[PDB]
């Protein structure tokens, strides 16, 4: 049983390697230190880390963002340190509760939330530049940046594009552990059950699919680690028995296969599709669909079931019923 | 009136619904599956009388040849004509193609089945800067075993049949990943060293257990041209050797377990 | 019919039962005894789905639905039209899933590679069992399982969650969702990285492992490494159901209040209450 | 932090939809017992004699009852509202027709309110009806009431910790959370939907596509309403000790018919009845109640689903005394 797949039996140590970037080499700060335990199930070396302007601007904004949020959370518990720590999950920074349309809202009712969102956005943008640049600097394709771009795009969608489209900040996602989660239900309830939103389903399909692909891709490589499967790059440029067997394993199993390079494209695509799909679902929601369930009924999709307990007429529609 | 509502009882969402599936299938069939085909294609099948022609389907499934300009000079273009030049000591066991082949000689040396290796380049995988990537510590001076982990150097290697087969002489490290990939051991009885992928090693404190092959079979382990260097193809020959042991090490290794 | 490099690997052996008997291919498909039993079960299963469907109302795929029995039938068999079909199909699904897995084992042996894949495939089979078999057993009735229907099952999921006011607060769920997201991101980062290295664009040279590691150290100050990310992937993936299975099983048999109230254990610790 | 099996489960939807109650036997037993404390009806008395409207001096509501019947009512009232205090809680030892004590006045309003409930809200309380006990459960101040602010503990028979006091601002979030099944929903469903009838509980669009003219900018309701609604629903579920599927098929909350259970309709009536009660009986009482009972806004304690239900889908597990005390309704 290749134990190498479980953890590294004999760790190794050697001179700290470094690849020069088209720039920013002098911006790598930190002293590479090793961790024995980490190295058991990974690479022991921790650091150094590239700084750069993007990275700094990122922390700059992110922090500003985080600070605006915490201060507001703190303000919720009236700054009582014990309750703040106790009620943390329940604390949050909410978008405007009242309807102001697209008008900038009062600081105490959406204003702060709006600002936090602005700084978080700029922070995300800067980090995107970072993820992108580092790629160019190291002479690599900008694939990650694109997948990450989809993710930032989706955040923008639930964050302000959707609210913009329907014209109301109150639709935004609040900052907070439980709070941002409570939004998922309020949002779904409002748009008539997200389970009936085709894009929700698509997104889930790809998510679940990413699960299937990594479990499968990962197990595949471990299963061929004895042949070097993990050295994917040279497996691409020079097919080796590793990927040949990886391929035949699947072809003989499901009838068709991929290449060591293509499977990464599949995975990349799937990942991307999770975010692209949901972005569309959100862009469509509120804008052109108000109740995904009725929308499905309209197009003959929604399933129906017999009543178990007697069907119940809406009381409010009966003759002579209160308001 | 309704936002999103269009003519013939149809709405924006509904159109996007179709567009979506369209894009998906487009990418999946026209792009991805094409890429899944940059290796192993065009397929192979036995000919006889007359059957010489491009065959329409075979041109449609393939994608345009892409070319990889290697980091240390050279290029590789895929897909491409990479037929198995080698002679396989295998024989048909029955009629139809679905019939499994059978080793006529010794699968381990013949390199068939699980013991099969890819016809990789007969070149030494390099480091980001031309140095040999996989080298033995005797060369990897600045590389060492992490404090706390076993140092197999000196420890004996017990084979499947339970019996010392040799002594771990060295450890080949990946200077690009800082990961030990092979253990070099002296083959007791036949003056010569052999490599064994760490993955086939159960690294203990007093010994190195190797269940893949038997003690004797350690002599036939493929040899390297150099002693402090290894070529991708050699890495395959070596790894492949042990893997074939999993099925061929002994007679029962290939039969039905339960 | 065969990949250019496939000939040499198509050897006999590696089977679990049957030996040479079912050790052969049909097209690219390796058969094996389990491939056979898979077909058997797939056959049986699809058949039952068709008959059941036909005895049902519509034929619209999105609206078709084969449901388990009412709770009153407990763990006993129910008349075909009212749960029996669901019961039969479930057993068939299981026979098919397990057969499919064991078949991957044979294929793995023949190829002389690790059984990692079929092992990884047990997780989903395990979760299926959690939802359909185990939780239903613990609650005492097959009626608690989910219906086999493209939209039908979403409805079951939906109400299930709502039986606990807000399933989002379920700790097992939180854990699981987290892994779904991280895994999704990792696969994007991993696939992205590999492609970024072998496909730098323009006439640029294919890069190296050094570049791989350099990239992530530069970005997040750390790089788990080649082989490790694959292990992490399988790990992250498998933990979606492994941890989630606890949130599912907990619901009902070990917790009957809403999930947000569960966090009362924390919120109500006396010293800060 | 985990309840041991087995769990009692009911079905309330088509097989396969996972709709129904999930009860913890022990918890049910704990509540069945608490409610079993319901005092049995007092032996019926002979209607002999003239109407107390002639006999007693200040009887404005039970004047048609005979003396014997009337005293029986008074005993029952005492036993349900002030058993520990006794008759004197509302009376002057030396003048039973006196109204000096505020509980007297309020008790009169309460007699009317109860009669109303059993008469005008039969679509909710049905033939079970309610008595002073349903809410008071044996004490002048009903264990479960509401002020215009969330308060802890829900049961006022318990003593609040420092943070639980409405005084401690740092405890607001937790006070609210506990009124909405521990959810972080930043809304107080009681004041929003139960104190009066100014707000609409429904928030889901009844059309597939957004109707132009109510789907943009300030025309549309803010998402907050969806949260508020959610909150009200959480507390309703908690107040009855049940889950959403007890009334809804989550597949489509907004839909009725086969998508709703009879109970939902009843719940619908409950909302209206609670609003009626609060707005027209309880709320006004802030005039007769000593400032000691009022909230920080001078409001009188008001009722909500929990006031009667107290964690059970049917107050006191459906116990009734309606037939035993027709003076409490229904009034023909
Ligand atoms: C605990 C929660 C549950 C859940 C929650 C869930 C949600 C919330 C959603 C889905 C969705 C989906 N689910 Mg469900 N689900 C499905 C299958 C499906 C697909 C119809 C669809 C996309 C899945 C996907 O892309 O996979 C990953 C990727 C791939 C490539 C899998 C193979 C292809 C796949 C698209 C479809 C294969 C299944 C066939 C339609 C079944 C045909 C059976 C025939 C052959 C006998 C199966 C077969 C099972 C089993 C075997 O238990 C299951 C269990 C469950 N789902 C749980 C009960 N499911 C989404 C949907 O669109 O609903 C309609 C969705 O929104
Ligand atoms: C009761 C409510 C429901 C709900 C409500 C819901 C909503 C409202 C939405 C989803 C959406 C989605 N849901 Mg659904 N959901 C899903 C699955 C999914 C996801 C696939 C998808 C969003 C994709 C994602 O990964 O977001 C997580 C990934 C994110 C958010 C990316 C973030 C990237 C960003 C760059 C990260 C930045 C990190 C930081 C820098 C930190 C910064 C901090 C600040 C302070 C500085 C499943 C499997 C199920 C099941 C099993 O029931 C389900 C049920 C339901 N969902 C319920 C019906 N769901 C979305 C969708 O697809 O709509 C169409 C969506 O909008
Ligand atoms: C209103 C109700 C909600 C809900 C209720 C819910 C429940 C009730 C459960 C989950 C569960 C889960 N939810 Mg949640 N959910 C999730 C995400 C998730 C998943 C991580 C997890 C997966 C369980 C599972 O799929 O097993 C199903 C998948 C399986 C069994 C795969 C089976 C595959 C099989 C072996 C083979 C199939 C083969 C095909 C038939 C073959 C086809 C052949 C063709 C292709 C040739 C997200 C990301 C969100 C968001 C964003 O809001 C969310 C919201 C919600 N969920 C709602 C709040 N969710 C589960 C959980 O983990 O509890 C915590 C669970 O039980
Ligand atoms: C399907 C595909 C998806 C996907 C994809 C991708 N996802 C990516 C990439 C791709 C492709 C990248 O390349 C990029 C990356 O880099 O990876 C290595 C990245 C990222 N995804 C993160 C989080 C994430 N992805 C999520 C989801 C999905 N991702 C979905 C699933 C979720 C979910 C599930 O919610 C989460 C939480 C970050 C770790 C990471 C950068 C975030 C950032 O932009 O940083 C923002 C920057 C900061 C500096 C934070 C500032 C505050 C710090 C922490 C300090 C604390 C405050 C303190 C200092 C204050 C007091 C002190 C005082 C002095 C002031
Ligand atoms: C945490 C890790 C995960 C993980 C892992 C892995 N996943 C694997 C492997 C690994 C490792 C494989 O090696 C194996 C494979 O070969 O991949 C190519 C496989 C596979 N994962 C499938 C579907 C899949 N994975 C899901 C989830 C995860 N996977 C999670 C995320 C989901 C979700 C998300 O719902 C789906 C739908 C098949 C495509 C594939 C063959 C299954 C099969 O059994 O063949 C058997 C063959 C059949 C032809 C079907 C038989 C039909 C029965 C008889 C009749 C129908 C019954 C049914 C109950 C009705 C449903 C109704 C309604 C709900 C619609
Ligand atoms: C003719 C007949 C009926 C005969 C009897 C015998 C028999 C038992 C036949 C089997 C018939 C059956 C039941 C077929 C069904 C086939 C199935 C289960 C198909 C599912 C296909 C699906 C939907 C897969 C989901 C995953 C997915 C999106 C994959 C696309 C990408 C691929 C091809 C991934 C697999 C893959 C991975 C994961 C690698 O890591 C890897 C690494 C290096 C090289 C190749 C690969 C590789 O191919
Ligand atoms: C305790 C057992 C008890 C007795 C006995 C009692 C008697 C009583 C009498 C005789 C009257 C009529 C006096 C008159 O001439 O008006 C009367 C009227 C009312 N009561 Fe009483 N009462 C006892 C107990 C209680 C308790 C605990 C309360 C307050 C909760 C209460 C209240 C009232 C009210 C109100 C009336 C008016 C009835 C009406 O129709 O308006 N009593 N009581
Ligand atoms: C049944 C006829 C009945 C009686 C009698 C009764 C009496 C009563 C009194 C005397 C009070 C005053 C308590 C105090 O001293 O503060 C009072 C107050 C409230 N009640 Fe009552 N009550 C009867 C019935 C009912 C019913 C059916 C309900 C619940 C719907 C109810 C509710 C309340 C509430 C709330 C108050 C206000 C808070 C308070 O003053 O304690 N009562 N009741
Ligand atoms: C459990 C937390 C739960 C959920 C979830 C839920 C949701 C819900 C929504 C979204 C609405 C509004 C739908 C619309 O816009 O038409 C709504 C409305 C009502 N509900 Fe509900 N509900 C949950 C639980 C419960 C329970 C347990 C009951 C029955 C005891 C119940 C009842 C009702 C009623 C009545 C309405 C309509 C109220 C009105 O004033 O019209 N809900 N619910
Ligand atoms: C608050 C708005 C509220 C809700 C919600 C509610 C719901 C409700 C349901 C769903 C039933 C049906 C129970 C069943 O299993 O069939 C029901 C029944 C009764 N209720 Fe109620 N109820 C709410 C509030 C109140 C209040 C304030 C009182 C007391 C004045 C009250 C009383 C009752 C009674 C009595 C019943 C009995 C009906 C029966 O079938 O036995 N409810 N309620
Ligand atoms: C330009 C004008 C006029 C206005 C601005 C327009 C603009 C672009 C607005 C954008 C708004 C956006 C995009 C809003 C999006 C908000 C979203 C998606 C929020 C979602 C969730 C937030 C959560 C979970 C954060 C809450 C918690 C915190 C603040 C504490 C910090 C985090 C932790 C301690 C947990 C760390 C966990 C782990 C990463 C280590
Ligand atoms: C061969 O491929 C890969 C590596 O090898 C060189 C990596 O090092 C990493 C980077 C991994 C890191 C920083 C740790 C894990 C991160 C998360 C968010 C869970 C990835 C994605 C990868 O694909
Ligand atoms: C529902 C979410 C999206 C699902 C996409 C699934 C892609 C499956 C690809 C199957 C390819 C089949 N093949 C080889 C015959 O082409
Ligand atoms: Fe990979």
């Amino acid at each position: 049983a290749d134990y190498q797949t479980i953890y590294t039996q004999i760790q190794a140590r050697g001179p700290h390697i470094t690849v020069s970037g088209e720039w920013g080499d002098n911006d790598r700060v930190g002293k590479p230190f090793y961790s024995y335990w980490l190295g058991k199930i990974g690479d022991a070396q921790i650091g150094p880390i590239y700084l750069g302007a993007s990275g700094i601007a990122a922390f700059a904004f992110g922090s500003t963002a985080i600070l605006i949020i915490l201060f507001n959370m703190a303000a919720e518990v009236h700054f009582d340190p014990l309750q703040f720590f106790r009620q943390f999950f329940w604390l949050g920074l909410y978008p405007p509760k009242a309807q102001y349309g697209m008008g900038i809202p009062p600081l105490h009712d959406g204003g702060w939330w709006l600002m936090a969102g602005l700084f978080m956005t700029l922070s995300l943008g800067s980090w995107w530049i970072r993820v992108y640049s580092r790629a160019r600097a190291l002479g690599l394709g900008t694939h990650i940046a694109w997948n990450f771009a989809a993710a930032i795009f989706f955040v923008l969608c639930i964050g302000c594009i959707h609210p913009t489209l329907v014209g109301s900040w109150s639709e935004g996602v609040p900052f907070g552990i439980w709070p941002h989660i409570d939004w998922l239900t309020a949002f779904s309830i409002r748009y008539g059950n997200f389970y009936y939103c085709p894009w929700h389903g698509f997104s889930i399909g790809f998510a679940y699919g990413c699960g299937l692909l990594f479990a499968a891709h990962g197990a595949t490589i471990l299963a061929v680690a004895r042949f070097g499967g993990d050295r994917e790059i040279e497996q691409i440029t020079d097919r080796g028995t590793a990927v040949e067997r990886a391929a035949l394993f699947w072809r003989w199993t499901i009838g068709f296969n991929a290449t060591i390079e293509s499977v990464h494209r599949w995975g990349w695509f799937f990942s991307l599709m999770v975010m692209v799909s949901a972005s569309v679902g959100i862009l469509l929601t509120g804008t052109f669909v108000d109740n995904w369930y009725l929308w499905c009924v309209k197009h003959g999709a929604a399933p129906d079931y017999p009543a178990y307990l007697p069907a119940t007429p809406d009381p409010a529609s009966l003759p002579g019923a209160p308001k | 009136m309704y936002h999103g509502a269009l003519a013939q009882h149809l709405d924006i969402a509904q159109l996007v619904w179709y567009a979506q599936w369209l894009v998906i299938w487009t990418v999946v069939l026209l792009y991805l599956r094409r890429e899944d085909r940059r290796e192993g294609y065009p397929l192979v099948e036995p000919l006889g009388l007359v059957k010489l022609a491009p065959e329409d389907g075979q041109v449609y499934e393939l994608p345009y040849p892409k070319t990889f300009v290697l980091p240390h000079g050279g290029t590789v273009t895929v897909p491409r004509r990479r037929p198995e030049t080698r002679e396989l000591k295998l024989a048909q066991t029955d009629g139809f193609e679905g019939a499994p082949l059978q080793p006529t000689g010794n699968p381990l040396v013949d390199a068939v089945g699980p013991a099969s290796y890819a016809e990789r380049a007969e070149v030494v995988d390099a480091t980001v800067d031309g140095k040999a990537k996989i080298v033995p510590l005797r060369v990897a001076t600045d590389f060492s075993i992490a404090e706390g982990d076993v140092d197999p150097r000196g420890l004996p290697v017990v084979a499947a049949d339970g019996v010392e087969a040799g002594t771990v002489t060295d450890l080949w490290v990946d200077r690009s990943e800082h990961y030990f990939r092979y253990l070099e051991l002296s083959v007791a009885g036949s003056a010569r060293t052999a490599l064994i992928p760490l993955g086939f090693c159960d690294v203990k404190k007093d010994k190195i257990v190797v269940t893949s092959i038997l003690s004797e079979q350690f002599a036939n382990v493929p040899r390297l041209q150099s002693r402090d260097q290894i070529t991708l193809r050699e890495e395959d020959k070596v790894s492949a050797y042990y893997a074939g042991g999993l099925l061929y090490a002994t007679p029962e290794r290939a039969e039905s377990l339960l | 019919a065969l990949l250019s490099f496939e000939r040499k690997y198509r050897v006999r052996g590696g089977t679990l039962i049957g030996g040479d008997l079912f050790d052969f291919w049909v097209g690219p498909y390796f058969v094996g005894f389990f491939g056979v039993s898979a077909i058997f079960f797939i056959f049986l299963g699809v058949s039952l789905i068709g008959y059941a469907a036909s005895q049902g109302p519509t034929w619209d795929p999105f609206a078709i639905s084969i449901n388990p029995p009412d709770l009153k039938y407990g763990l006993g068999a129910a008349p075909l039209l009212e749960g029996g079909f669901w019961q039969a199909i479930t057993v068939c699904a299981l026979g098919a899933f397990i057969s499919w897995m064991l078949r991957e084992v044979e294929i793995s042996r023949k190829l002389g590679i690790g059984w990692h894949v079929p092992l990884a495939f047990c997780v989903p089979i395990f979760m299926f069992c959690v939802l359909q078999v185990f939780r239903p057993l613990l609650l005492g009735s097959w009626g608690h399982a989910f219906p086999y229907g493209i939209l039908s099952h979403l409805d079951w999921v939906n109400n299930f969650g709502y039986q606990y006011l807000n399933w989002h607060y379920n700790p097992g769920h939180m854990s699981s969702v987290s892994f779904l997201f991280v895994n999704a991101m990792a696969l994007g980062l991993h696939g992205g990285l590999i492609l970024s290295v072998a496909n730098p664009g323009d006439g640029d040279k294919v890069k190296t492992a050094e570049h791989e590691n350099q990239y992530f150290r530069d970005v997040v100050g750390y790089s788990i490494g080649a082989l490790s990310i694959h292990r992490l992937g399988l790990f992250l993936a498998s933990n979606i159901f492994l941890t989630g299975a606890f949130g599912t099983i907990a619901s009902g048999p070990f917790w009957t209040r809403g999930w947000p109230e569960w966090w009362g254990w924390w919120l109500d610790i006396p010293f800060w209450s | 932090c985990f309840e041991p099996p087995p769990a009692t489960t009911t079905q309330t939807g088509f097989r396969g939809l996972s709709m129904g109650e999930v009860l913890h036997p022990a918890t049910v037993k704990a509540k069945k017992e608490r409610d079993a404390q319901y005092p049995p009806a007092l032996a019926a008395v002979k209607a002999e004699g003239p109407p107390v409207s002639q006999v007693y001096k200040n009887v404005k509501v039970l004047g048609n009852l005979t003396e014997a019947e009337f005293l029986r009512t008074m005993t029952a009232i005492t036993e349900w509202v002030s058993p520990q205090e006794g008759c004197t809680y509302c009376h002057d030892e030396n003048n039973l027709a006196s109204e000096a004590k505020y509980p007297y006045v309020v008790a009169r309003r309460m007699l009317e309110m109860t009669r109303a409930i059993n008469t005008n809200w039969t679509q909710h309380v049905a033939q079970t009806g309610v008595t002073c006990y349903t809410c008071h459960r044996g004490t002048p101040l009903p264990p479960y009431v509401r002020y215009l602010e969330p308060t802890l503990p829900l049961n006022n028979r318990e003593t609040p910790t420092h943070v639980e006091r409405v005084e401690t601002r740092s405890g607001y979030v937790v006070r609210l959370a506990k009124y909405t099944a521990y959810s972080a929903l930043n809304y107080d469903p009681f004041t929003m939907f139960l104190a009066n009838d100014k707000r609409q509980v429904r928030v889901v669009p009844q059309t597939a596509l957004p109707l132009v003219g109510v789907s943009r900018g300030k025309e549309r309701r803010p998402l907050s309403d969806a949260y508020a609604t959610f909150a009200l629903m959480m507390s309703i579920s908690d107040s009855l000790g049940t889950n959403c599927t007890f009334c809804h098929n989550a597949q489509t909350f907004e839909s009725w018919g086969k998508k709703s259970t009879p109970q939902r309709a009843i719940a619908w009536w409950g909302i209206r009845m609670v609003r009626d009660l609060n707005m027209n009986y309880l709320a006004p009482l802030n005039a007769s109640l000593p400032a000691s009972r009022l909230g920080r806004q001078g409001e009188a304690p008001q009722a909500d689903c929990r006031t009667c239900h107290q964690g059970v889908t049917k107050p006191l597990f459906g116990a009734s005394r309606l037939k035993d005390y027709p003076e409490l309704g229904p009034i023909k």
